[PDB]
C-alpha cells in the first residue's frame, strides 16, 4: 500500500499568514492526491484534486502543487474558518489511503494552565472506588505534560486523560486527568499529587492533598 | 440539492455485523459511483472501498472478506455491510460519490459488547471545602454509563459560564465524562451549585449539589 | 488541436497517467492515437443517439453530457464539450473514472483491439519524458 506522509503534525498560525502543508508519497503517484479539509463535527470537504485543480466553489487561496512523491497544499492567508484537520488521499493505486493528516490551528500568546485537583467522593468510596481528578484549564501551547504520583511515586496506571479541541472562546486548550483506584487503593495510601510541565515554566505546577489532613 | 443520509444500527456487539445506509436524493445512484470512508477515533481515516456504475466494487484488503458494498436502484441507495466486527471497528462512517465531492453527514458506530448502564455522578469539590483565591473551579465525574451520550448543566443551566466538559473516555467498556465549572470565589460555597445529568437511553437524571 | 505522439505522452505524463491503476503511459499514448490520432476535438455519432468526444471517444450516455443525448447518466459530471478542449484536464479525469470501473482500458474497444497485449511502452520510447 502506498503511505503517504504529512508533515507538520501541527501547525500554529496567524491568521491573514501563509502557510504550506506537505504530503509525501512512499512510491510515485503521478498527479494522484487530492487534499481534503476536516472541522470538528463535520465530514471531510474536497479542497483541490489531481494535485493542483482547483474545486469550484472552494476560495481561491487554496492551492495545491507537486507531483511524483512530493505534494504541498499552499493556503495563500489563512482565514478565521480555515483552522481543522487538512488530509492528502492518493488515488493512483488500490486501495486508496490518506496521509496521518496535518491539524492546523490558531496561534495566540502563550498560557499557563490553571490546575485544580479534587479527591474522591464519599459517594464513589461507598461503592468502593476511588477517582482523583485533576483540571488543567485554559492552557496554550497545547502540548503539556501530565505527571501523578502517589505517596512521592510517579503513577501511570489507572489514569485517563481527556482533551478539549482549541476553545472557540479564547483559542486555549483544556484538560482532565482522572487516576482511579480501589478504594482500599486509595486509603492505603496518604499524598496524592497532580502535576503538570508546560512551556509557560521551568518549574512544574504542583497540586497535590494528603489524606492525613482535611 | 444533492444530499447523503447514512442511516443504521449505532450499536453493535463483537462478532455480529455493522449495517449503514447511503440514502441519495437529488441525484441517482446509478448517476455515479459511491463510496465508504470510515475514521477511527484518533483521526485515522481509511478508505474502505466503493461500487462503480456497472456495479463492481473495489474492497479494501485491510477488510479481508468482512466487507460488502451493494445497492438498490430503484431505492436509489447504497449499503456497507461489516461482518465479525470487533471494538476496533468503533468509527465514524461516511459515504460520499466516488469524485468526492457530496458527503453523507457521518455515523458513529460504537462496537461494544456493553449494556445499557445508568452513570453514577460524584461531585468534585476542593479536598478542605476551602477556597483560595478570587475564584473557585468545582466539578462533575460521570463514571460508567452506556451508551453516550449524556447532557451535563450546571444548575439547571442557570450556571453557563467558565465551564469545561471534556469528551468521554472508555473505562472498562463503560464511558467516564468529566466537567469543571468556574466561578467567584464570593458565588459558592455561597450559593448552591448543582450538577444535573440525563442518560435518555437508562431513563435516567440525577442533579448533584456539590 | 491536434497533439504530436511525444507532446501528448509528455502532457498525459504531467497529468498523472503513467502507471494510473496499474497502466503503464504507452497504453493511453496508444489508446489515444487509435481512437483519434490525438485529435482533442474529434467526434463520432452514434446510433442510439449518443457521441463520443475527445482525444479518448468518451461516450455521452454514460460519462458525459451533451444536453441531447438519451438516457445520458454523466457519469464523469462534465459538459461533453469540456472533452473537446485543448487543454486535456477533463479527458483525462473522466479516463481515469472510467478505468476506475470494473474493466479497466477493455472500456475503449480500439484500445482492445490494437494496443491490449502489445508492447505500448513502444509509444513513448524515443520521446524524451
Amino acid at each position: 500500500d502506498i503511505v503517504l506522509t504529512q508533515s507538520p503534525a501541527t501547525l500554529s498560525v496567524t491568521p491573514g499568514d501563509s502557510v504550506s502543508l506537505s504530503c509525501r508519497a512512499s512510491q510515485s503517484i503521478s498527479n494522484n492526491l487530492h487534499w481534503y479539509q476536516q472541522k470538528s463535527h463535520e465530514s471531510p470537504r474536497l479542497l483541490i484534486k489531481y494535485a493542483s485543480q482547483s474545486i469550484s466553489g472552494i476560495p481561491s487561496r487554496f492551492s495545491g502543487s507537486g507531483s511524483g512523491t512530493d505534494f504541498t497544499l499552499s493556503i495563500n492567508s489563512v482565514e478565521t474558518e480555515d483552522f481543522g484537520m487538512y488530509f492528502c488521499q492518493q488515488s493512483n493505486s488500490w486501495p486508496y489511503t490518506f496521509g496521518g493528516g496535518t491539524k492546523l490551528e490558531i496561534k495566540r500568546a502563550d498560557a499557563a494552565p490553571t490546575v485544580s485537583i479534587f479527591p474522591p467522593s464519599s459517594e464513589q468510596l461507598t461503592s468502593g472506588g476511588a477517582s482523583v481528578v485533576c483540571f488543567l484549564n485554559n492552557f496554550y501551547p497545547k502540548d503539556i505534560n501530565v505527571k501523578w504520583k502517589i505517596d512521592g511515586s510517579e503513577r501511570q496506571n489507572g489514569v485517563l486523560n481527556s482533551w478539549t479541541d482549541q476553545d472557540s472562546k479564547d483559542s486555549t486548550y483544556s484538560m482532565s486527568s482522572t487516576l482511579t483506584l480501589t478504594k482500599d487503593e486509595y486509603e492505603r495510601h496518604n499524598s496524592y499529587t497532580c502535576e503538570a510541565t508546560h512551556k509557560t515554566s521551568t518549574s512544574p505546577i504542583v497540586k497535590s492533598f494528603n489524606r492525613n489532613e482535611c | 440539492e444533492v444530499q447523503l443520509q447514512e442511516s443504521g444500527p449505532s450499536l453493535v456487539k463483537p462478532s455480529q455485523t455493522l449495517s449503514l445506509t447511503c440514502s441519495v436524493t437529488g441525484d441517482s445512484i446509478i448517476r455515479d459511483y459511491w463510496s465508504w470512508i470510515r475514521k477511527f477515533p484518533g483521526n485515522k481515516l481509511e478508505y474502505m472501498g466503493y461500487i462503480s456504475f456497472s456495479g463492481n466494487t473495489f474492497y479494501h484488503p485491510s477488510l479481508k472478506s468482512r466487507i460488502s458494498i451493494t445497492r438498490d436502484t430503484s431505492k436509489n441507495q447504497h449499503y456497507l455491510q461489516l461482518s465479525s466486527v470487533t471494538t476496533e471497528d468503533t468509527a465514524t462512517y461516511y459515504c460520499a460519490n466516488w469524485d468526492g465531492t457530496y458527503w453523507g453527514e457521518g455515523t458513529l458506530v460504537t462496537v461494544s459488547a456493553a449494556k445499557t448502564t445508568a452513570p453514577s455522578v460524584y461531585p468534585l469539590a476542593p479536598v478542605c471545602g476551602d477556597t483560595t483565591g478570587s475564584s473557585v473551579t468545582l466539578g462533575c465525574l460521570v463514571k460508567g454509563y452506556f451508551p453516550e451520550p449524556v447532557t451535563l448543566t450546571w444548575n439547571s443551566g442557570s450556571l453557563s459560564s467558565g465551564v469545561h466538559t471534556f469528551p468521554a473516555v472508555l473505562q472498562s467498556d463503560l464511558y467516564t465524562l468529566s466537567s469543571s465549572v468556574t466561578v467567584t470565589s464570593s458565588t459558592w460555597p455561597s450559593q448552591s451549585i448543582t450538577c444535573n445529568v440525563a442518560h435518555p437511553a437508562s431513563s435516567t437524571a440525577v442533579d448533584k449539589k456539590i | 488541436k491536434v497533439f504530436g505522439r511525444c507532446e501528448l505522452a509528455a502532457a498525459m505524463k504531467r497529468h498523472g497517467l503513467d502507471n494510473y491503476r496499474g497502466y503503464s503511459l504507452g497504453n493511453w499514448v496508444c489508446a489515444a492515437k487509435f481512437e483519434s490520432n490525438f485529435n482533442t476535438q474529434a467526434t463520432n455519432r452514434n446510433t442510439d443517439g449518443s457521441t463520443d468526444y475527445g482525444i479518448l471517444q468518451i461516450n455521452s450516455a454514460w460519462w458525459c453530457n451533451d444536453g441531447r443525448t438519451p438516457g445520458s447518466r454523466n457519469l464523469c459530471n462534465i459538459p461533453c464539450s469540456a472533452l473537446l478542449s485543448s487543454d486535456i484536464t477533463a479527458s483525462v479525469n473522466c479516463a481515469k473514472k472510467i478505468v476506475s470501473d470494473g474493466n479497466g482500458m477493455n472500456a475503449w474497444v480500439a484500445w482492445r483491439n490494437r494496443c491490449k497485449g502489445t508492447d505500448v511502452q513502444a509509444w513513448i520510447r524515443g520521446c524524451r519524458l
